RNA sequence: CAACUAGCCCCGAAAAUGGAUGGCGCUGAAGCGCGCGACCCACACCCGGCCAUCUGGGCGAGUGCCAUGCCCCGAUGAGUA
RNA sequence: AAGCAGAACUGGCGAUGCGGGAUGAACCGGAAGCCGGGUUACGGUGCCCAACUGCGCGCUAACCUAGAACCCACAAAGGGU
RNA sequence: GCUCGGGGCGUGGACUGUUGUCGGCCGCGCCGGCGGCCAAAGCCCGGGGGCUCCGCGCCCCCGGCAGCCGUCGUCGGCACGGCCGGUACCCGCGCGCCGAAAGGCGUGCCCCUCGGGGCACUGCGCUGCAACGCCCUGCGGGCUCCCCAUCCGACCCGUCU
């Protein structure tokens, strides 16, 4: 399921509803970047 | 001038933000001349930052102890007030909201006609001073 | 006469073209931005999607046969807090028209 | 099909109007295009406002291409032997007459393409011809 | 507070090893954040820069929140503080008059603000404690809830109220 | 979301039930279907082209559909309206009934207030909390079909004929719709005179002052 | 909340007395703009939150810069309190526009009470500097008091002002009385008429 | 998914109350991860190496 | 009462064509630090329409013929030497 | 010391507009077909100038230079009951 | 039997502009549910403790409870509009009946066993609907200059660099 992964190959997602956080920081300091499980998602349902 | 502040419990406060939106309440606990905790009889309470929510002319008669249950006890001793309050004495914003309400058909058709009727006393009233004047 | 009722000759709330849309570089004369008067807020200027927008105005030459010519747009969604709107129009507004009211009509009513 | 392609074409425009750079204030710079071929140009560097360059993407739909606003497809017939093949197409294809041609072979070329229904820009021509406004 | 202003989080963990008898067990500094995203990091950086663990050794068991505490009303938070200025990291101890965790926070922040001048890099505290109204020693915030919370000075300058205005 | 999960998850329930029906008589259009029709001797050139036929049948449903529901928020007959759009526009007339076309009739009693019998579209219209009872009104006579207005054919007459510039291309009144107005508006009176000051108020016009808000002034 | 002061169908008459300068320059340049038609009056009395001494040395610097390398023809500084106030408009809009210049004259400043408007000018939402301050929050420095020590518009003016508003105070509460006394016998000739239904509705719409 | 966080709701006890007056953590029982991720491109290919 | 810590403000801080937070002006700022929402906003991003280019198809069995044609794809396209 | 001379790595300019930094070849954001509609970035939202004179919590009173956005248009030791 | 014209009847076609609508895409505001976070703020009832030791009062904890909360996740419902297109081969759909209309009308199966639901069961033919103006009287329009609005305007291009 690493060859269920085999994607399409890219998934143009929409820029954020309600735009990004800020690009110049990590997730820590407030920016948007690197890790976050659960704000990830909610990010990726503004990007529909 | 930074509103009403003190020391002291039982003075009523009337809305210029919240949530709310309609809503008085009265001061059961006093902290710094911003926050205050804020509450009213059946109505959930809340410790809140208010630079710009500013005090009224009506104090009640409350004492320290303030469960949700107490305010309403005094609220009962009291009401009456609240009534008059809404169309003037301090508050204002009550009565106005019924103004809103008040172009819908049947209510602006009444509303016109109040208008009507005070034209005449007008006119009778010009014509005394008229009179008088030559 | 037919279609005459019995007083407003204004039928209309007011409004106001401003400008078009816009940074502080340029401008896109496409969407313009009408700050509708009595409109407050973002919640308020929300109704007035989908209502029809009619500039009037009058010329030197007739056409056919009067003098009065008019452009119709519509609203197409609110812009900002303070109650701007944008809105579209058939052929662009003369941006001439900056500064003057405009009239956006209850014509198509949602509720 | 056809139809709201002609009113893509029609409305739309990309009538920009491709103006060679300072032709404006020398005469003899030529109206017609051509590509600034230096770096320091603005327009090479596309600069908006600068008039916009020509480019394939500004082209029209390729069924509304070399097409009469009419939607018919314009041909210019210089003479007789040419408007039978404009028979063939009838309401796809125009006559229009030839400059070369001459007054009374214009007549001849009219009264024919009458005959097709090829009545549209052939009649026209021919009747300023004769004498007319 | 509402769309929050900075949860304190009870942040629960492991420190995850080796499979031998011994383990560390988790240790915690109670931190200030946003939600998880914010929270993470520290979570990692108290462990391995006082005892070093590491941060793939380090195991984040759960993140649990916080429910009322002081019942809307005031009790006084004893905080020890520590803001980055010129240099290192300077004391300070600040024990103040607060609604609940949420507006700690707040009050903490604004004051490493505007006094310290700070930013995300600063550290938060060291400990909260509450203690009692007549207990709790130092000044300002304090005093004025301390007096009316055993009376008698309730009823003390209750003038200001309508002659806010003039009467 | 709603209205639409019945056939949602079924998948042409409605549509099902249609073709059993019809294989209730036995054994029918499968053997039919092949059979059936025209086709073979053409015209012109490849005739690649379209309609008649199966396109205008599901078309003529769809467009019926917004009349009521989509359009109308709820509005029961004899609710009083605002016209906000049309030529009647501020006037508050009486709902006699829906068409087939989508467009309303209304009517104004004609000596009171000028509004004709008329369609109006459903779009424009607030709906009020008022009602006027229209329990014995006889609407029946004005239908869909009673509204064309004849087009610049040729003269109004029969047809064939040399005719004369004297036609109303983009109006036109018939005699016979003047007669029958004052008899349906006789009884719309009854109930307007019922309620007090209705009949004043219906000609005398509603407009948004300046700072007037139509979303706050919500009938 | 909602401004009642601003943009009006037709309703611009503005009040500069005891005003922050800035403040209203601002928001009537604005309007000048959205195409209002604008009459500022009382433009000697508006205000300059700040000590005197920071306020005077602004002013005092301009004049430095006007002073020398001289030719004529651009440098300038306006000694008057209302042309203080028109360049301050002419430093809000766009000054190198014929929509702007447009909207410039459509500014009109009068000192003291021009002749007379009987309707009174009303404030504008929190613009003054009286009341924003908590009374002090420092001093405040009077456009008056700042242009008598720059030279004549103001030093001429002075003398004037103080004539116009003693003869409109005095009519100004004569009518008031008189304005007042109808609504006093209204309420009794609303009984009067029989009585009323429909008006007693009327307080219920304050 | 549920019935994960359900079991860890049975078994655990020790977590929830108390600590929020305390610092530190007792013993009982962890949850796993066992996560794939998602990696959407936040900011372009200027300007790094 | 004393010694400190560090914020802003003041001093230290004086140049010539008059002058520049870009300007006006701004003092519960429109300042300074910071938080929270809402909002504004590039030829960027998305969706749709459309152009050419490139890629993959497809359709000639002749007797309409461009078969280097026509038609369906999807992605891509700044551009000096 | 230098907007200096010379290397190391990388990105740009050169071959780069557009948007932002008032303004700027190189900084910031982003590489640009042609358009409509949506949505953002950088940077803003008193007016210029499109956009909250929005909410929240502090600090600042500057007659010897109040203060006001990386690069960047300078600035320090040291002093202040 | 056909065609030109006339007679006689029915349907209504002429650039271009406007309005209604169905579908697709996208935004828009608002309303509702459940679970997570042992759930608990909360209130009444009950019990104990501390602090205060001047007592009110304050706090803390535990057991029964209308209750309603901030945040996380998910689903559910409405009300409107922009834009594009009218779906020209499997997108969509009709072909017996009634019903202005929309819309419904078979039967078996199973769940519910109530209200209703889900699930099964024939082949062909084929992709734009409502309205207004006028085409000629007369006029929409296109194009150039100008004025007003708006804007990159690094001086115009080339070259050197």
């Amino acid at each position: 399921f690493k060859e269920a992964n085999n994607f399409l190959w890219p998934f143009k997602l929409k820029a954020p509803l309600g735009g990004l956080k800020k690009k110049r920081n990590h997730y820590v300091e407030g920016g948007d970047a690197g890790n976050r499980e659960n704000y990830i998602n909610q990010l990726v349902r503004r990007m529909n | 001038m930074p509103f009403k502040r003190f020391v002291e419990i039982g003075r009523v406060a009337l809305v210029n933000y919240g949530k709310d939106y309609g809503r008085l309440v009265v001061i059961v606990d006093v902290v710094d001349q911003n926050r205050a905790l804020v509450d009213a009889p059946d109505m959930v309470r809340c410790q809140i930052n208010f630079k710009r929510l500013s005090l009224t002319d009506i104090k009640i008669d409350i004492k320290r102890v303030p469960k949700k249950t107490t305010l309403i006890k005094a609220m009962e001793e009291a009401d009456v007030k609240n009534k008059w309050e809404n169309s003037s004495w301090g508050k204002k914003l009550i009565v106005q909201k019924r103004r809103a309400s008040l172009n819908d058909f049947d209510r602006f058709k009444v509303m016109l006609a109040k208008i009507k009727r005070g034209g005449a006393i007008r006119q009778e009233l010009a014509k005394l001073k008229k009179t008088a004047a030559a | 006469m037919k279609g005459r009722q019995g007083q407003r000759v204004r039928l209309y709330v007011r409004g106001t073209i401003l400008g078009y849309k816009r940074s502080k570089s340029n401008q896109y004369e496409n969407t313009s931005l009408l700050q509708i008067e009595g409109v407050n807020t973002k919640e308020e200027v929300g109704w007035y999607a989908g209502k029809r927008i009619a500039y009037v105005y009058k010329a030197k030459t007739k056409s056919n046969d009067s003098t009065i010519r008019c452009i119709w747009g519509k609203v197409t969604r609110p812009h900002g807090n303070s109650g701007v709107v944008r809105a579209k129009f058939r052929s662009n507004l003369p941006p001439t028209s900056m500064g003057k009211k405009v009239r956006v009509f209850m014509y198509p009513s949602s509720i | 099909m056809a139809v709201p392609l002609l009113t893509k074409k029609i409305v739309k425009k990309r009538v920009k109007q491709f103006k060679r750079p300072h032709s404006d204030r020398y005469i003899g710079l030529k109206t017609s295009w051509r590509r600034p071929k230096g770096i320091d140009s603005r327009v090479r560097r596309k600069f908006k406002g600068c008039t916009l360059m020509p480019n394939i993407g500004y082209g029209s739909d390729k069924k509304t291409r070399h097409y009469l606003p009419n939607k018919f497809k314009k041909f210019v017939v210089h003479n007789v032997s040419e408007l039978e093949l404009l028979m063939m197409h009838n309401r796809t294809y125009c006559a229009e007459i030839a400059h070369n041609v001459s007054t009374r072979k214009r007549k001849e070329i009219v009264e024919r393409a009458a005959q097709l229904d090829i009545v549209v820009t052939n009649k026209l021509a021919r009747l300023r011809s004769q004498e007319d406004e | 507070m509402g769309a929050f202003r900075f949860h304190q989080y009870q942040v629960v963990g492991r420190g995850l090893p080796t499979p031998t008898d011994e383990h560390p067990k988790i240790y915690r500094m109670k931190l200030w954040a946003t939600n998880e995203v914010r929270a993470k990091s520290k979570f990692w950086y108290f462990l391995r820069k006082l005892k070093k663990v590491k941060k793939s050794n380090g195991q984040i068991l759960a993140i649990n929140e916080i429910f009322e505490k002081n019942p809307t009303t005031i009790k006084n938070y004893g905080i020890w503080l520590r803001y980055q200025s010129r240099t290192g990291y300077h004391n300070m101890y600040k024990e103040y008059r607060d609604t609940t965790l949420n507006g700690a926070v707040e009050q903490m922040y604004t004051e490493m603000a505007s006094r310290h001048r700070v930013r995300f890099p600063c550290i938060q505290i060291i400990k909260t404690a509450t203690v009692h109204f007549k207990l709790c020693k130092r000044d300002n915030t304090k005093q004025f809830h301390k007096s009316d919370i055993k009376f008698p000075l309730v009823y003390r300058k209750v003038r200001p109220p309508t002659r806010k205005l003039k009467t | 979301m709603a209205p639409t999960s019945k056939m949602a998850l079924g998948i042409k329930r409605a549509s099902r039930s249609h073709t059993y029906h019809r294989r209730g008589l036995w054994a029918i259009k499968a053997k039919h279907g092949g059979a059936l029709p025209k086709a073979e001797k053409p015209a012109a050139i490849a005739e690649p082209k379209f309609y008649p036929a199966d396109d205008v049948k599901p078309r003529t449903v769809s467009t019926r559909k917004p009349h009521p529901t989509k359009l109308r928020s709820t509005i029961t007959p004899g609710t009083v309206l605002i016209l906000l759009a049309g030529r009647y526009m501020g006037k508050r007339v009486v709902f006699l009934k829906q068409l087939q076309s989508g467009l309303l009739l209304i009517t104004g009693p004609f000596k009171i207030n000028g509004v004709p019998i008329r369609r109006v579209n459903q779009a424009y219209v607030i709906a009020t909390s008022t009602k006027v009872d229209i329990s014995k009104v006889n609407v029946q006579k004005f239908d869909d079909k009673y509204f064309a207005r004849e087009k610049k054919t040729r003269a109004k007459k029969t047809e064939g004929e040399l005719f004369e510039s004297d036609k109303e291309a983009t109006k036109n009144l018939p005699d016979f719709k003047k007669d029958d107005q004052k008899v349906i508006d006789a009884e719309l009176i009854k109930a307007i005179d019922a309620v007090p000051d209705l009949k004043n108020y219906l000609g005398a016009r509603f407009s948004l002052r300046d700072g007037d808000k139509p979303h706050e002034m919500t009938f | 909340m909602v401004s009642g002061s601003g943009v009006c169908a037709k309703r611009v008459v503005v009040d500069a007395r005891h005003h922050m300068l800035g403040r209203l320059a601002s928001i009537v340049a604005k309007e000048l703009l959205n195409g209002q038609r604008v009459v500022v009056v009382r433009c000697e009395e508006i205000c300059m939150s700040g000590g005197l001494v920071r306020q005077k040395m602004k002013y005092l610097r301009f004049l430095r810069k006007r002073m020398n390398t001289k030719p004529s023809h651009g440098p300038i500084h306006f000694r008057a309190p209302a042309k203080i106030l028109w360049r301050t408009i002419r430093g809000m809009i766009p000054h190198k526009t014929a929509r702007g210049e447009a909207a410039l004259a459509r500014l009109k400043a009068y000192e003291g009470v021009p002749p007379p408007y009987d309707r009174t000018k009303r404030m504008v939402i929190p613009d003054a500097l009286k009341v924003l301050r908590l009374q002090p929050g420092h001093r405040y420095c009077l456009l008056g008091q700042l242009s008598k020590e720059v030279g004549w518009n103001y030093a001429d003016t002075i003398r004037e002002l103080e004539e116009k508003r003693k003869e409109k105070a005095k009519v100004s509460y004569d009518r008031r009385k008189q304005l007042a006394k109808l609504r006093v016998k209204a309420e009794k000739a609303a009984e009067e008429k029989l009585g009323t239904q429909l008006e007693i509705l009327a307080p219920i719409k304050y | 998914a549920e019935q994960y966080a359900g079991e860890y709701e049975a078994q655990d006890k020790e977590l929830v109350q108390l600590k929020r007056e305390a610092r530190m953590k007792g013993g009982f029982y962890v949850s796993p991860e066992a996560k794939p991720l998602f990696v959407v491109r936040i900011r372009g290919i200027n300007a790094m190496h």
